Order: C-alpha cells, then structure tokens, then sequence
C-alpha cells in the first residue's frame, strides 16, 4: 500500500528517470529499497504523516523518516522496530483536548 | 608504494558466494553499465563536485582492463566459490550470483539489474561521503539501526529450515518409489516429526 | 507468525518436481491449525488445557495441516490432479 | 579539476602530451580519441581544504523543527527576521563551533555565516 | 493574438486491439542520440543466451554505426499505466497502452580486451605502467 | 614577501634529454607529502 | 529493406507525441468496454503566460482529472511499434510528459482502500480449525 500510494503521487520511479534529476530530488526508501525520487519532500511528508494519523493507507507502526540534510526519505514497515506513543503537538498546542 | 599512493584509495566489493573481493567498477560492468559516465552517473549525482570525482579515479583504473559486461561477468565467475569448468559456465554462475545473491532485497527478477546498479552506486556514494567526511559514520549502538527478533520472526526462522527439510524428505521418499516404478503415497512421504 | 508467516513460508516453497517418464508435482496451498490437542493412549483426541500440559509435562502444541495438490503426467496426453485436503 | 568524458564511448579522458606541438591533450583510452585541453591543470589537491560549508549547506534545513531559530540575525537577501542556525559538525574541520544561518522564509534559501 | 488564449479540445479513442503493439524506447540525454544519420537500423533479440523473454539488440547502420541494447524495465506498472497521444487527421487523440518499456544505451565498438587477455593484465592490475600503452600493444 | 609561499618542481633535464612523465609527478607528490621528512 | 529493418519514417517527419501517466481505475473503466471508441475528452486551456491541462471522465463511463506537465529535456524518449507481420516502425518522438492526479482527496482513498483489500483476496492466511482432523 505504501508503494502503490507513492507511485500515484509525484514520485518518479528510478527506472524512468535520468541520473541528472537525482541531484535536486530526495531519494525515497521503503524498507531500505530505493523506490524512487520526489521533487517536493516537504509536501510528501505532510501527506504521509496525515495518512498515518488518519490510518487510511499507512498503518500506525509505519515509520517515515526524512533526512533533510541528506535529501532522503526513509519509510520503514518491517518488524522489529521499537516505538512508543507520543502526543502530537501542532502550533505549540496539544491535539489532545 | 610508488604507484600505490599515486592512484589513491580504491573501492572493492565483497559479494556473497565469492572467495575474494572484486573491484567495485567490475560489479557495475557485470550489471550492464560499461562506459565510465554511465557507471559514475549511478555513483556521483552531481558532476560539479570535483571532490567526489577524484575518489573514484583509482577504482576506474583498477577495472580499466575489463571493458565489457561479459568480460566482467567472467571475472566475477572466475572468483566464485565453485569456479566454472569453462568460460561460458563461469558467466552463467556470475549472472546467477548477481541476480539473486547480490542485494536480493532490491530484487531477484531478471530485469532488476538497473535497480541494483542504483543501490550499489548509492552504497558507493555513501562510502565516498564517509571518506570525504561529508556524512558521519553510522553508530552501531544507535538503537534505530537495531531490530528485535520476537517470538514470531524467531519461529519463522526455524519453520523455513524445518519446512525445507520436510520438502527435501518427501523428495527423497518419492524419488525412491518413482525410480522403483511405483507411485508413492503422499501421507507416508511426509515425516511429521521434522516440524514437531 | 501463525496467521501469516507460516502460510507465507508454505506458499513461497517451490513446488516439488520429480521425474521418473512419468512426472510428479506437489503444490502446498492452504495451512490449517487445530486447537491444542492431546492424544490419549487409546488415541482419542481431546483439547489440551494449559494447566494439564503443565501438570502432565506435555507440550502445548496445535496440529498443523496443509492442503496438498498432486498432479501426475505420464506423457499420455492425460493429467490427473488429486488433492489431499488437510494433510 | 574539470573531469572530461570521451565523446565516442563516454569513457574517462586522461591527460596526455603531444611532443609534436607540446600542448596538453586529454586522450581517451582504448578509443584512439584525443581532445584539446584548456584548463592546463591536470591534478590539484588541497591539504587544508578550506572548502566553504555554505556551498554544502542545503536550504531545506530551514524546515527542520529540531534546529534552533533566532530572530536576532535577519536575512540579508530578503530581511526576514527569523533564521535557523547550526554548526557544520563535519569531520576534517577539527574545530566546529561557528554557526551557519539559513533564512526561514520560504523560497529564500539564503545561507550566511557571521 | 489567438495563440495567447487558444483553447483546444479533442476526442479520445481507445481501440480494443491493434495489430502493432506499443512500447517506449528511452535514450539517455548524455547519449546525444541523433536520427539524421540513422539511414538503416536492425532490431532483433540477442543470441548470447543461446525468445519473448530476452533482451532486445539494436544495431544502427550495420556494423559501422552505433549499437544499442534494450532491456525491459524490471519494475512493473501494476498500479500505473502509460499512454501515448498521436496526432491524426480526424483531430481526435488516440491513446495506446505501453506494452513494454525499454532502456537503450550505446555500446562502444573497438578491440575490447578478451577474457583470456584480461588474465595477463590481472597480474599487473595492482602495478601497471602507462595505461595508454596497454591498448597500443594489443 | 609574497603572501603565498610557492615551490615549483620539475624532473631532471638529463632524463628529459622512462616510467611516465606525468604519473611520476603524482608518485613524487604522494611520496614527498608523507615519506619525505623536513 | 529486410525483415529486421526499422521504418524510421516517423522520425523523419519529427512527429510529436505526449506521454501520460494515469491511474489504474481510469484505465480499468476504459478496459471495461474498451470497444466503444470513446472514453472522454481532453481539454487544454492556455493563458497569456500559463498553460493548464485537464481531462474529463465520460458520463456513461462513470456509471475532474487535472494534468501536470513534466520536463522532457533530461531524457529523450521515442515510441516504436512492432507489427504482427514482422515490420517494425517508429511512431514518433515524445515531446512532453504529463501525469494524472485525482481531484478528490478524502473519498479517493476509499477507492484505493477497496483496491488494496481487493488485491488482498489472494493473500492466504492460516485458518483456525475447530475440530482436529481425523
Ligand atoms: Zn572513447
Ligand atoms: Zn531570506
């Protein structure tokens, strides 16, 4: 489901791109596999975060990591990842009311 | 050395089921990327960076002799754990090693060479950044680099080994009866004690 | 592991191909698990409670069954496909 | 510094000298191809390597919520008061305490160091 | 003028079947591929494996011209489809699904070192002199 | 006096008048950087 | 002129074609009938200094698809076809690339969820068995 959604959104597959485009774009990794590149990493993370929080396509235990400096988005779905629940804060306010 | 320190530091790859490592550029040659520009395009994504380009110069010189994909595959096959009797078989063995044994998570299909070249180039690209000091070395202790094998995954590890024995056992049992000329009973072929 | 990994492991196993020349194939498709059962001396199955396993030094194990489809070809333009349900 | 690739087989071009004219030529290997060199420098390495970090810095870092933000260093390019400051923290420097600032205004990835 | 605000709308047609299949041919930008000199070309399946499940070999202008090898895209478009719009006299766009995607790269032609020859150079791989001279001797 | 200190090096004239005229400088350059002791 | 010869006439005419990436549901609806000769209309609107591409789904087919263009200077693409009579030809050269996106955002995921569930039907899972097999 993650790969299908990523393909639907403005993510270019590795096969269907020229290497000259990889410089500016951010690499997209899913379970350590470089799926493709994306030209708007910030919007993608907002969309990816929104889906997980709504539990639409992305399950709760899926972790999305963006390395802003390295221009990489790492999505991990495998088992064995240790996680804990944290309250979401938006605009210096708790979403918990 | 006189020429050892002139070329600089070269990058090699330790692929599975190969006794000795191979030059990195050779692996790219085997994957189907012959020209230097095509190989470097998978390693250096910004040609305007002279620092990165120099780091790969010694690697290119090391694999300069090998200039064709078949030549590179033979070199990889020649160093295989089971060297082929003839040159043709060596190429087939090397192709199988890269097809399945090398970076299997990237893919195992016959047309996944391009994907494996990009990731292999990314592995080289990551190595260059560490060598150039642009990226900090990974921390083994960092706990996000760790995974916990719970009861399930641990049990799944055993089941495949025990299920392979079960499938091997039925193959052996059936082969005896098929060679004898008589059909075999499936219920009798299965050894239930293997999994239990 | 029980719901997914065991079934995936069985599904991902390659079909067993055997050649004599009659040819034989074995394909495992569906995996079934029964509740933890204990077989008495007479051979009568009965549900095994965890306390009974603890008291009688038994293993709390569930029987595992797999649907196996066998196809045989005898180079006589005939194919016989027999399935052993819950092996 | 410039790296040149052959126009025939897209392979590396290495420096070569022609005694007939005594002019640097970048000659392809295994391709009997030659090119007229113009840089005149074939190799250069900087041991000190005082490479500017601002070139390495990526403007996208301004979106990092873990970086500190200061209103006391307005952006020169656009005047935006807010800025995100950090240290290079990259090996080979041996002294990484100076702060590099990146403007937080969207579309203005101006980077500067005080 | 009209071009400053021109609006164009055309009908879309999807024929059920076509005698000729449609596939994408991709050339890298650095290749600088030019079709002006492509007087003649040959496209056929490879013979190295020795059919429908094998790579495609492209030859241009016989042996004299450049040779390209096409490889099927390993990544499948299970959730994606590709269509091509071609101008027609009737003025309605026509969309054809992409049966296959092929990536073509140029193949250099020259006296490439053979496998047997590479064995001798492996001895001097660590220590070699005048990289240019190695090709001259061959 | 110049803000930059420079030292131009060239191979002997007798040899000019066998390994390689270009690579040899790299071997010298790498050799002089580390092996040579000031 | 031979069997392996490629009819490069399309390249000579410099015919231009557009490469479009569309989702499966749009193509699936087309694949439903796939023989009526009509699936929709492609509308392109141009302004003084901006161009927009959009596609409208046929009313019968249903019982907005904005298009985003992409740069094609980074890679050169050509389209060729193989005739059933062993006569390969080059249709033309790609001059522009476009992608299709869904107008809706919330309820659109509902259709995707059904597809993910639908593609999950072949995903076999172990079944609990009330009575031990005898
Ligand atoms: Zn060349
Ligand atoms: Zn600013």
């Amino acid at each position: 489901p993650i790969l299908e959604f990523l393909e639907e959104w403005s993510m270019e597959n590795l096969e269907e791109i020229s290497p000259a485009a990889i410089a500016d774009a951010t690499k997209i990794f899913v379970n350590g596999c470089w799926v493709g590149i994306h030209k708007d990493p910030e919007q993608l993370m907002n969309t990816l975060r929104k889906l997980r929080r709504q539990m639409d396509i992305i399950v709760s235990e899926v972790s999305m990591i963006r390395d802003i400096r390295e221009r990489e988005i790492r999505i991990y779905t495998d088992a064995g990842r240790i996680c804990r629940p944290l309250l979401i804060v938006e605009k210096q306010k708790l979403l918990l009311k | 050395g006189a020429k050892k320190s002139a070329i600089g530091q070269r990058i090699v790859a330790t692929l599975p089921y190969i006794k000795q490592e191979v030059p990195i550029i050779i692996v790219f040659r085997a994957l189907g990327f012959v020209s230097d520009r095509d190989i470097l395009e998978h390693i250096i994504y910004d040609f305007e960076d002279p620092e990165m380009m120099e780091m790969v110069k010694p690697s290119l010189d090391e694999a300069f002799v090998i200039q064709e994909q078949n030549v590179a595959l033979n070199f990889i096959g020649s160093r295989g754990a089971k060297p082929g009797v003839t040159k043709e078989k060596r190429i087939k063995y090397a192709k199988e090693v890269l097809q399945k044994e090398m970076l299997p998570h990237v893919g195992v299909s016959d047309f996944c060479e391009t994907k494996k070249a990009y990731f292999l180039g990314y592995m080289v690209h990551r190595l260059l950044l560490a060598a150039l000091g642009r990226r900090e070395l990974d921390d083994r202790d960092h706990y996000g680099n760790k995974r916990l094998d719970l009861a399930g995954p641990l049990l799944a590890f055993l089941f495949r080994g025990m299920f392979k024995n079960l499938l091997k056992e039925v193959r052996i049992y059936a082969q005896k009866f098929i060679d004898r000329g008589k059909d075999f009973n499936l219920e009798l072929a299965i050894k239930t004690r293997i999994i239990s | 592991f029980i719901q997914m990994s065991v079934q995936r492991i069985v599904e991902d196993a390659p079909p067993i191909d055997l050649q004599a020349p009659p040819r034989y194939l074995l394909k495992f498709e569906q995996i079934y698990l029964s509740k933890p059962t204990h077989w008495e001396r007479d051979g009568a199955p009965s549900p095994m409670m965890p306390n009974e396993a603890r008291l009688r030094n038994l293993t709390y194990s569930a029987p595992l069954y797999v649907d196996i489809t066998k196809t045989v070809i005898k180079e006589g333009e005939e194919q016989l496909q027999t399935q052993h349900q819950k092996t | 510094v410039g790296i040149r690739f052959c126009q025939e087989c897209n392979n590396m071009l290495y420096p070569k000298e022609d005694k007939e004219n005594r002019i640097l030529l970048y000659a392809c290997r295994n391709c009997d191809y030659q090119q007229e060199a113009d840089n005149s420098c074939i190799y250069v390495n900087k041991i000190t390597h005082e490479v500017d970090e601002l070139t390495q810095i990526i403007a996208d870092v301004s979106q990092d919520p873990t970086l500190p933000r200061t209103e006391d260093h307005p952006c020169q390019k656009c005047g935006h008061k807010e800025a995100v400051f950090f240290q290079s923290h990259s090996a080979r420097a041996e002294d990484a305490m100076r702060l590099y600032y990146v403007c937080t205004a969207p579309h203005c990835g101006h980077r500067w160091t005080e | 003028g009209p071009s400053s605000q021109n609006v164009t709308e055309y009908v879309v047609r999807v024929p059920k079947n076509t005698t000729k299949k449609y596939n994408i041919m991709a050339f890298n930008a650095a290749d600088k591929v030019n079709f002006a000199t492509w007087n003649q070309a040959r496209l056929e399946r490879d013979l190295s494996n020795k059919p429908e499940d094998q790579p495609w070999l492209l030859r241009v202008n016989g042996k004299s011209g450049r040779k390209f090898k096409g490889i099927k895209k390993g990544g499948v478009t299970e959730n994606t489809s590709y269509y091509i719009f071609t101008q027609c006299p009737d003025g309605a766009f026509e969309a054809f699904p992409v049966h296959n995607w092929y990536n073509f790269t140029p193949l250099a032609r020259h006296r490439t070192l053979t496998a047997e020859e590479a064995e001798e150079e492996w001895e001097r791989r660590n220590k070699v002199l005048n990289h240019f001279s190695i090709m001259q001797q061959r | 006096n110049a803000e930059k200190l420079v030292l131009r090096i060239r191979i002997m004239n007798s040899d000019e008048n066998k390994m390689d005229d270009d690579v040899f400088l790299r071997c010298i350059e790498s050799n002089m950087l580390t092996d040579m002791t000031l | 002129a031979e069997r392996g010869e490629l009819d490069l006439t399309g390249a000579k005419q410099n015919t231009g074609v557009w490469l479009v990436k569309v989702p499966k549901y749009l193509s699936q609806q087309w694949a439903k009938a796939s023989g009526r000769g009509e699936v929709g209309k492609l509308r392109i609107a141009k302004t003084q200094g901006r161009t927009e591409v959009s596609f409208t789904l046929n009313e019968d087919l249903a019982n907005e698809h904005p298009f985003v263009l992409q740069s094609v200077g980074g890679q050169t693409l050509t389209v060729f076809t193989e005739s059933s009579s062993d006569k390969l030809s080059l249709e033309g050269i790609v001059v522009q690339r476009a992608e299709c996106r869904p107008a809706a955002s919330e309820n659109y995921m509902r259709l995707k969820r059904l597809q993910i569930e639908e593609s999950s039907k072949p995903v076999r899972l172990s079944q609990q068995l009330d009575k031990v097999v005898t």
